[PDB]
């Protein structure tokens, strides 16, 4: 059960980091330009 | 992309598109002729 | 159907705000308002506000 | 390994808080 | 145990069914018998939860007793009890398509439910349930035509035909849910009169409001409040301010949406 | 769901489809959540359970990151529900959006 | 900033009026003349004609916007 | 199949506790598909639960917790899952119970970290049944040899005693101690 708990929150955080990474790459492109 | 097959399909003028030419009515010639005749 | 139904329909429309008129039952007719100039009101502002937004 | 994904939690916080507002104020001052 | 409870429920049913069908002045004896018999019907699986495959006297017992309970709520003028019974009857009628032969009373009782919804003025739920009725049932069956037609007349403002529904009444049981609707419609008509009719008299306002007694007219005028017709005319003719704050808020919104570029 | 549509029995899938929608809502997969909600709404419409679909729409949140076709289907179903529930402005906006988001070469 | 400045000027006048009414300052007739001239100059924005003009020009500007 | 929970919800209020129990059992049966109707009609099952005279408090709490779970609140759902006492099964390995315990341990960890940060006088008196469920799950992790995960939850929750117990009853004390020290140095921020 706790393995599923971890993997669930871990996947949540993977999604968060992924979308935040797209956002940050856009912001970095703007800043670099 | 998707063909939207969920729903069935039924077998099957550059001027301003107005909803006034649609009126069902006899030609103005016929209307005027009737009005004059009953006049 | 019978004119009484048209009476009540027109009165209900005026109540709902579909029409701004007033019914003279004594003579049995309906007299409409003067159609206050809309451009001198806020309606153009609301339409242009939707479009601008 | 899964508490290493907790390391990934703190990594997510690092991306989110540290760098986003960083780029925001960076581009503001770059406009200036 | 199952057979014993089923047989006891069947006996209680047949007893109540005969009592209600034959004897006219059936009263709280029915209420207490219904209480006991619902307690019994807690067994027999009551409403199947699917997968039961009972093919059992559930039909007779539950459907008939819940129907008679709905009519009992009508006769007692008990809105919550009627609502409970009719929710159960909706569940039985609409859920268990096939395995059931349908009840001739179904359309009548559904129309009665539509009348109830109209009386309580829940038009959205009225239309939602009305959509459940099949097309031809909505279009032809009198029991489903009268409720829908009554809503049509109410929306149009055809209060004359709404009142004539009081004489129409395809089933006499519809009177209870129709009287309250007539009173609410009297209020709605009075509101129409308030907004329209720069001036109105009394002798004809009586027919307009569908009243039959000047004492009722005077009582109703005292309700809300009128001028009583000093010249026999109810003269209820009591019919700038730039929204600067709201407009400034809108313009500031324009500026902010332009400047967050 | 299409197979069961042709079977003519969608109430049988109702339970499994709805539970798997619950699973896809707990696990954040927008595509699965959106498609499952669309199929559930289609089933509810087919059986004329507009009130059930009304509660489902009210208490379920569609994923904004769904493809144009799932958006079109969901908007159409929501618009029909609103039209029956007598919310005509919502019906108009959702349905116009559905038409605009539907593919213009087929469907 | 202009609203803030107007508020500051009004607060100064209000404080002076407080002082005069209580008695610290003698009546200054020129100042009172000026004050009542201002208060009379204050316009009315509910005349049913200024409102129509305001709406007409507001729409004439919103069309351009 | 069943097309509406309106009848069962109506049964939920009949003045007969027998009828209420039957309707509530059927609600537990059909919630997985009709949580939206019970979602609309939660208030009556609520008051039914708060009514202590009715002798189905735990089962009513379970049903309401299932409903709130399906809504996604995960706070009232957790509250009523705990209010169910011992009726809810932790070994029935369903998604509902797994997510309920996940939210339970998340709430417990949050409250525990806040409590540890606060002074030593008064915290937010912790729900002993919450502590019991989290300890049950600790025991499950100890039985199924996931000592890494046990230590992770222990550090997350600030359960020093549980962390010590799991490392002591581990099958490799040096390895578990190395793991503990490495992670503690790498991540522990609170002095």
């Amino acid at each position: 059960g706790l393995r599923q708990y971890y993997l669930s929150k871990i996947e949540e955080l993977q999604l968060i980091v992924n979308d935040k990474s797209q956002n940050l790459r856009r912001l970095q492109a703007q800043r670099n330009e | 992309d998707d063909e939207f097959e969920e729903f069935p399909a039924e077998d099957w003028h550059v001027w301003e598109d107005n909803w006034d030419d649609d009126n069902v009515e006899d030609d103005f010639s016929n209307q005027l002729r009737a009005e004059l005749e009953k006049h | 159907d019978s004119p009484e139904d048209a009476e009540f329909i027109v009165a209900k429309a005026i109540r709902d705000g579909v029409i701004e008129a007033s019914i003279n039952h004594e003579k049995g007719y309906v007299q409409s308002k003067e159609m206050i100039d809309i451009y001198s009101t806020r309606e153009p502002q609301l339409a242009f506000h939707q479009r601008i937004s | 390994d899964l508490y290493s994904r907790y390391k990934k939690l703190q990594q997510e916080l690092e991306f989110l808080e540290v760098q986003e507002e960083y780029i925001k104020d960076e581009q503001k001052n770059l406009k200036k | 145990t199952s057979g014993a409870v089923l047989q006891a429920a069947t006996g209680m049913y047949e007893q109540l069914k005969g009592e209600w069908n034959r004897k006219s002045p059936n009263l709280s004896k029915c209420g207490e018998e219904l209480g006991r018999l619902k307690l019994v019907l807690l067994e027999l699986n009551f409403l199947p939860t699917t997968g039961t495959k009972l093919t059992k006297q559930q039909l007779i017992l539950a459907r008939d007793i819940l129907e008679i309970g709905a009519q009992w709520s009508i006769l007692r003028k008990d809105i919550p009890s009627f609502e409970r019974y009719m929710a159960q009857l909706k569940c039985y009628y609409f859920d268990y398509k096939e395995q059931l032969p349908e009840s001739a009373y179904m359309h009548q009782l559904l129309g009665l439910n539509l009348l109830f919804l109209l009386s309580q003025n829940r038009v959205a739920e009225f239309h939602t349930e009305l959509e459940r009725l099949p097309a031809k049932d909505i279009q032809t069956n009198v029991y489903i035509k009268h409720p829908v037609s009554l809503e049509q007349y109410l929306m149009e403002g055809s209060y004359n035909k709404v009142f004539l529904a009081k004489g129409n009444i395809p089933a006499e049981s519809y009177t209870f849910f129709i009287d309250i609707l007539l009173d609410t419609i009297r209020d709605e008509i009075a509101g129409c009169i308030e907004k329209a009719y720069e001036k109105i008299l009394f002798t004809e306002a009586t027919r307009i409001l569908f009243f039959n007694t000047p004492k009722k007219m005077t009582d109703y005028a005292k309700k809300r409040g009128w001028v009583l017709g000093p010249n026999n005319y109810y003269s209820f003719a009591s019919q700038t301010t730039i929204p600067s704050t709201e407009l400034a808020k809108q313009v500031i919104e324009y500026a902010r949406q332009l400047e967050m570029i | 769901a299409r197979v069961y549509e042709f079977l003519d029995k969608l109430d049988v899938v109702r339970s499994f489809l709805h539970a798997r929608l619950r699973t896809a809502t707990l696990r954040h997969d927008a595509d699965g959540q959106a498609t499952l909600l669309n199929l559930l709404l289609r089933n509810y419409l087919h059986y004329s359970l507009y009130d059930q679909a009304e509660k489902l729409v009210s208490k379920s949140v569609f994923p904004e990151q769904a493809n144009n076709n799932e958006w079109a289907r969901y908007l159409y179903y929501t618009g029909r529900i609103k039209a029956i529930q007598l919310e005509y402005s919502e019906a108009r906006r959702t349905m116009t959006n559905a038409l605009r988001k539907a593919p213009q070469h087929t469907a | 900033h202009g609203l803030k400045g107007l508020n500051s000027k009004l607060l100064d006048i209000r404080s002076y009026l407080e002082k005069v009414a209580t008695g610290k300052l003698p009546i200054n007739h020129q100042i009172i003349y000026q004050l009542q001239d201002v208060f009379n100059l204050l316009p009315d924005v509910s005349l049913q004609e200024f409102v129509k003009a305001f709406y007409l020009k507001t729409n004439d500007q919103m069309v351009v916007v | 199949m069943i097309t509406s929970a309106a009848g069962i919800i109506s049964l939920l209020d009949e003045d007969e506790p027998q009828l209420k129990e039957f309707a509530l059992h059927k609600l537990n049966a059909v919630v997985n598909d009709f949580w939206a109707e019970i979602s609309e009609s939660v208030d009556k099952i609520e008051v039914l639960y708060e009514d202590e005279g009715f002798r189905s408090r735990q089962f009513a709490a379970l049903v309401a917790s299932k409903v709130f779970y399906h809504l996604g609140a995960f706070e009232e759902s957790l509250n009523y899952a705990l209010g169910a006492g011992d009726l809810f099964n932790v070994n029935d390995n369903s998604e509902y119970v797994e997510t309920i315990i996940a939210k339970c341990i998340d709430h417990y960890t949050k409250q525990c970290v806040e409590n540890a940060d606060l002074p030593e006088g008064e915290k937010k008196p912790i729900d002993q049944r919450l502590e019991g469920i989290v300890n049950k799950m600790f025991q499950r992790c100890l039985d199924d040899h996931k000592y890494k995960q046990a230590i992770g939850i222990a550090l997350e929750t600030r359960r020093l005693d549980v962390f010590e117990k799991t490392i002591l009853e581990s099958n490799d004390v040096p390895g578990m101690l190395a793991y503990s020290l490495k992670l503690c140095m790498s991540l522990m921020q609170n002095k």
